[PDB]
């Protein structure tokens, strides 16, 4: 039983077929987990997804960066954000950001569009539960959607730290072609449901240790009906019993190295030690960031 | 001169029955920490409940300034311990309570830096 795990991730089966795209149609849909008592749904879910990170092979150096997209919520508070620092071991840099003001435990927060936020530097995991609620207001054909997508898109490829990792939000309708074709430019990927949010199309999209290049052609479209036809023929239990164990939470400290390795020095020994969490490839700049003031009368 | 006293305004509002800022950010965790009152990392133990820090501060979540020339806050960033008794209000809990600079613990809820003399332990 997987009803014991954090929650399921794809088999690699589902990512070698041609599915056509169709509705996602679960069968636990509007069924519901037990929450601890007080314990908000996205505490649960991040929880969760952290349970699973875990067990792949993140790179964890000190002084580790780590940038979250679409940490507000309508309570005005960061659940996901509070779960995030209370993972990351303590001398990690937390910076979150959301379109709405919200109160937060990050060391800083940006407020306004994703595509607003710009960085010079290179982050080592990159965390998003982005989702516009228009999403679900209107039913539309289910194209690929390209409005913070195409942001994180073009912040994997240019402020990811080779050997980085990310966890990005997607749904049936959430989702973007291009995103799914960057998961192969990274050593291993998954989709992952955790077991609190079985009942939802959600999952999220985890990229482990980014290569810059791609190790695998990926077909988006084909690749979110793969992902559809899971959800619709594997059926996942509503489960909460993963959140009652947090004996074995915190990321371990690795102390992974990191070297500023020029484009023209990356060998495949070097790609082999990015594919198994060993190595970090980016400077060591002052971390500097900042969001753009839409100025008019 | 003028200065506005948040925190009071707080405990009068609660005084005439307000109900208590929600919201606060309830964190999964061992019960089994040091129980001491704010700390980098949930400790809450078997008596209490671990919140964000900064969903858990009446500065913070009013978005006004902390009372001090800095505008630091000690909560933000942190992990605050809440004896389960008072869970229901933990913004209330961290304004009407003081932390002892000596065991790290709530005075009247975990301090026993003022407890009379142990016979000593072999
Ligand atoms: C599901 S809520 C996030 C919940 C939050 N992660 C938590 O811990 O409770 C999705 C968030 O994405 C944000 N969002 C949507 N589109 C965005 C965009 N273009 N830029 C930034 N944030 C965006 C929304 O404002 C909303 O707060
Ligand atoms: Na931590
Ligand atoms: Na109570
Ligand atoms: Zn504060
Ligand atoms: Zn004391």
């Amino acid at each position: 039983s997987q009803a014991w795990q954090p929650g399921v991730a794809m088999p690699n089966l589902y990512k070698m077929q041609r599915m056509l795209l169709e509705k996602c149609d679960l069968q636990n849909y509007g069924d519901s987990a037990t929450l601890p008592k007080g314990i908000m749904m996205n505490v649960a879910k991040y929880t969760q997804l952290c349970q699973y990170l875990n067990t792949l092979t993140l790179a964890v150096p000190y002084n580790m960066r780590v940038i979250h997209f679409g940490a507000g919520s309508d309570k005005g508070v960061a659940p996901g954000t509070a779960v995030l620092r209370q993972w990351l071991p303590t001398g990690t840099l937390l910076v979150d950001s959301d379109l709405n003001d919200f109160v937060s435990d990050a060391d800083s927060t940006l407020i306004g569009d994703c595509a607003t936020v710009h960085t010079a530097n290179k982050w080592d995991l990159i965390i998003s539960d982005m989702y516009d609620p228009k999403t679900k207001n209107v039913t539309k054909e289910n194209d690929s959607k390209e409005g913070f997508f195409t942001y994180i898109c073009g912040f994997i490829q240019q402020k990811l730290a080779l050997g980085g990792s990310v966890a990005i939000k997607i749904t049936e309708h959430s989702w973007n072609a291009d995103l799914y074709k960057l998961m192969g430019h990274f050593a291993w990927w998954t989709a992952f449901v955790t077991n609190v949010n079985a009942s939802s199309s959600e999952a999220f999209l985890i990229g482990c240790n980014y290569l810059g290049k791609p190790r695998e052609q990926i077909d988006g479209y084909v690749m979110h009906a793969n992902y559809i036809f899971w959800r619709n023929t594997n059926p996942i239990q509503l489960s909460s019993y993963s959140l009652f164990d947090m004996s074995k939470f915190p990321l371990k400290l690795r102390g992974t190295a990191v070297m500023s390795l020029k484009e023209g020095q990356i060998n495949d020994m070097i790609l082999s030690l990015l594919s198994k969490g060993r190595l970090i490839i980016r400077e060591n700049n002052r971390v500097v960031i900042s969001s753009d003031v839409l100025v008019n009368n | 001169a003028f200065a506005v006293d948040a925190a009071k305004a707080y405990k009068d509002y609660l005084a005439s029955g307000g109900q208590p800022i929600t919201n606060c950010v309830k964190m999964l965790c061992t019960h089994t920490g040091t129980g001491q009152a704010i700390t980098v990392t949930p400790e809450a133990n078997m008596d209490q409940e671990s919140f964000g820090g900064a969903s858990c501060c009446l500065y913070c979540r009013c978005h006004i300034d902390h009372p001090n020339p800095k505008g630091f806050c000690d909560l933000k960033g942190k992990y605050v311990q809440i004896p389960t008794t008072c869970a229901n209000d933990p913004v209330g809990f961290t304004l009407k309570n003081t932390v002892c600079t000596v065991c790290g613990m709530w005075k009247g809820y975990g301090c026993s830096c003022d407890q009379l003399r142990e016979p000593m332990l072999q």
